[PDB]
């Protein structure tokens, strides 16, 4: 199948237009087979479509590209860091992807994701509706869309950051939730499991319209240093 | 001399054919009355061709010669756009101006017959079409040639679009070409961000605003040197965009690439807000008629984002941290009659006193309506005649004499009222 | 020398008319207290509901020329 490959590659290199080293993507890519290599980059190619992917590698980086929309999927594609391209929306997306990034790109809305993606990241994004998120995401991030929404946060939500969306009302935090940034949404208020939290977790507020005798309800709490709860704040200058 | 000839010549038999009598005999005194009577017309003929002669080339019982000089010029600066050079074609579309808004004048051209009209009616699309480019290239061209020189050609391609699209439909009162022209400088500004930088211009997620003191990381999204040192207390060593492990050792600056770029950035969108405010000042606001209620309602939308107050302006990055009231749209709208304009001026007043950007003690907020209310009056009691000012001055003593008296509130008719006393 | 002076009248104007209207020789006057203060508190026949029948709204104002454009540009 190795010739069908290199014809794709070599015929996508045909498709070279100003800007775009398809020719330093060849003696990769070529690279790539010959290795059956672990990781590949294609990222800062000016890059605005691309062909299939080497089946192999568990790694691929085409970040900075102009890409809009991606072609065929490695089977064990666990790591894409896509950041800054031109993308509305992704293929189908792979089982063991245990990472991935899309941030910066112009998405709407994403599928279906694995169980272990333990980190994901679409800040700048264009999102607007969010499917359910898996057991052991130990990262959400979706800052930077347009979302007044959000589903219900897993388990394993240890980092957590939802600024510059429309967020208007918030689900719980988990008890592993450590650092939460909620700044310049648009929430009511924050519920109580955030203070029952450890007295370790940063959470920041600042610049949503939050309820003003909801604030001097945290100012009562506040001032009662007694509880361990986290640090919360609502505004620096 | 030929041409003239023709005007005199076709004034001083309709003007004959008016006497009350045939044209058995056409005498010399007509003559005299006819330049009388079309004076203004024909001196304005003979500026358009002093102005731009090759309109004669053009060229080659009714006046109809003054509307088809313009039709001409209309003709040969659609045509000759930014050619020779934009300075050349904007200084003659502006010496055009004066006569060409004569001729696009109800008064001007009293009672000429119906193919004068229809040619009216095709130059006064023409020039609102040719103003409209010749504002947008008065104020970003000339300013980006200066200060952004990198962006002259987007510019330069963008004014063909513009021409492109009000080209059917230039009616700018209406809502479609408006809402056209929004879109396109949108488009441009837009543009002009992705080319100024491959990564493009955000604002700071702190402030939200253009990144002043900007900071870049290892993630190349752009923050203020205050804000991060506000965040980096303690605890908080990662960015807040993206949580990423910034190095312990880490230590923040400025990068002047992109200070130079946010400040590009900012004379671009000031030069388009400023396009903008002139082409609704100008055009969109200039009839013996007031726009369409979709105008309108459409411009008293872009004063508040979804609430916080902002300039005049189509673009939701630029807001005032305080909620401002400013006076523009009002003295536009007042520029006419307040009996047409008094449910959009009382929407506006609801919607700012809606808890939306004022709280109470609002005495100041009405003075505000009530100045411009004054100045409004003042403005077309200025533009009268001494016979005028006293029927004005006995239609007043009668109002006075007529007028006569819900609470905890104002509405526009009692400020009007207020004002009018004044 | 004289033009330092001139930047301040804004302020310097309202406390000279201060110390003036709150001299025994006015500050009892009704015409003054008209001019400089706030009537309502000596006319109990003036209305106080209607937001427009506050004193601000009522007061005085600058009549706008052209010598006041060209005051403004040279400043
Ligand atoms: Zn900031
Ligand atoms: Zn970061």
């Amino acid at each position: 199948c190795n010739e069908y490959y290199l014809k794709v590659w070599s015929e996508w290199e045909r498709n070279g237009t100003p800007g775009e080293q398809r020719n330093i993507a060849f003696n990769r890519l070529k690279i790539c087979l010959q290795n059956q290599e672990a990781e590949l980059n294609l990222s800062e190619l000016d890059l605005k479509t691309l062909p299939d992917l080497p089946p192999q590698i568990t790694t691929l980086e085409i970040r900075k590209n102009l890409l809009t929309h991606l072609p065929d999927l490695p089977p064990m594609l666990k790591v894409i860091h896509a950041q800054f391209n031109q993308l509305e929306s992704l293929p189908a997306l792979p089982e063991t992807l245990e990472e991935l990034n899309a941030g910066d790109n112009k998405i709407k809305e994403l599928p279906f994701l694995p169980e272990n993606l333990t980190h994901l990241r679409v800040h700048n994004n264009r999102l607007h509706i969010l499917p359910l998120l898996p057991p052991e995401l130990k990262l959400l991030v979706v800052s930077g869309n347009r979302l007044d929404s959000i589903p219900p946060f897993p388990d394993k939500l240890e980092g957590l950051a939802l600024a510059n969306n429309f967020i208007e009302q918030l689900p719980e935090l988990p008890f592993s939730m450590n650092r939460a940034v909620l700044m310049n949404n648009n929430l009511t208020t924050l519920p109580e499991s955030v203070l029952r939290l450890a007295q370790n977790a940063f959470v920041n507020v600042a610049g949503n319209p939050l309820s003003g005798h909801t604030m001097r309800t945290l100012q009562q709490i506040t001032t009662g240093p007694d509880y361990s709860g986290p640090q919360i704040f609502f505004s620096m200058g | 001399l030929k041409f003239l000839q023709m005007a005199l010549w076709s004034c001083t038999r309709k003007l004959k054919a008016a006497s009350e009598a045939p044209e058995e005999e056409v005498s010399l005194p007509w003559v005299h009355l006819a330049y009388q009577r079309f004076r203004s017309r024909l001196q304005n003929f003979s500026r358009i061709l002093t102005i731009y002669p090759q309109v004669l080339h053009s060229l080659m019982c009714e006046m109809t010669l003054d509307a088809f000089a313009a039709m001409a010029c209309t003709e040969m600066l659609t045509r000759n756009t930014l050619k020779p050079s934009p300075q050349a074609w904007l200084q003659l579309v502006k010496n055009l101006s004066m006569p060409l808004e004569l001729i696009c004048s109800d008064e001007h051209m009293q009672g000429s017959g119906s193919l004068a009209q229809a040619v009216i009616r095709e130059v006064r699309a023409q020039w609102s079409r040719i103003f409209s480019t010749a504002l947008f290239v008065e104020h970003v061209l000339l300013g980006t040639e200066s200060r952004v020189p990198e962006l002259q050609g987007l510019v330069t391609e963008h004014v063909f679009l513009l021409d492109k699209c009000l080209r059917e439909n230039s009616d700018v009162k209406t809502h479609g070409p408006f809402e056209a022209v929004m879109r396109t400088l949108c488009e441009c500004k837009e543009t002009a961000s992705k080319t100024l930088s491959r990564f493009g211009i955000q604002p700071c997620s702190i402030c939200l605003g253009d990144a002043k003191d900007p900071v870049c990381l290892p993630c190349d999204h752009v923050h203020c040197l205050r804000c991060l040192r506000a965040w980096f207390a303690s605890e908080q060593m990662i960015c807040p965009y993206c949580l990423t492990a910034l190095p312990d050792e880490f230590s923040p600056a400025v990068s002047q690439a992109h200070r130079e770029a946010i400040e590009k950035h900012a004379r671009f969108r000031q030069m388009c807000n400023s396009f903008f405010v002139d082409l609704v000042s100008t055009i969109c606001f200039k009839d013996n008629a007031p726009p369409e209620k979709e105008v309108i309602e459409s411009l008293l939308s872009l004063l508040f984002v979804q609430e916080h107050t902002k300039s005049l302006s189509p673009f939701n990055d630029v807001v005032d941290k305080t909620p401002v009231i400013r006076s523009v749209i009002l003295k536009l709208l007042l520029k006419y009659s307040f009996h047409d304009v008094k449910d959009y001026i009382q929407e506006y007043l609801t919607l700012l006193k809606k808890k939306a950007f004022i709280t109470e003690d609002k005495t100041e907020l009405y003075m505000l309506f009530i100045n411009c209310l004054e100045d409004s009056i003042l403005e077309k009691t200025s533009a009268y005649s001494r016979n005028d000012e006293l029927n004005h001055l006995e239609e007043e003593g009668r109002f006075l004499k007529a007028y006569s008296p819900p609470a905890n509130e104002a509405s526009v008719e009692y400020l009007q009222e207020v004002a009018r006393i004044r | 020398v004289i033009s330092p002076e001139l930047e301040h009248l804004d302020k310097t104007l309202p406390t000279m008319n201060n110390l003036i209207s709150q001299d025994k020789r006015i500050s009892s006057n009704p015409v003054a207290k008209i001019i400089y203060g706030d009537p309502v508190t000596f006319l109990p026949h003036l209305p106080r509901k209607s937001v427009v029948h506050c004193s601000k709204i009522w007061s005085c104002r600058k009549r706008i020329t052209v010598e006041y454009l060209q005051h403004i540009v040279e400043q």
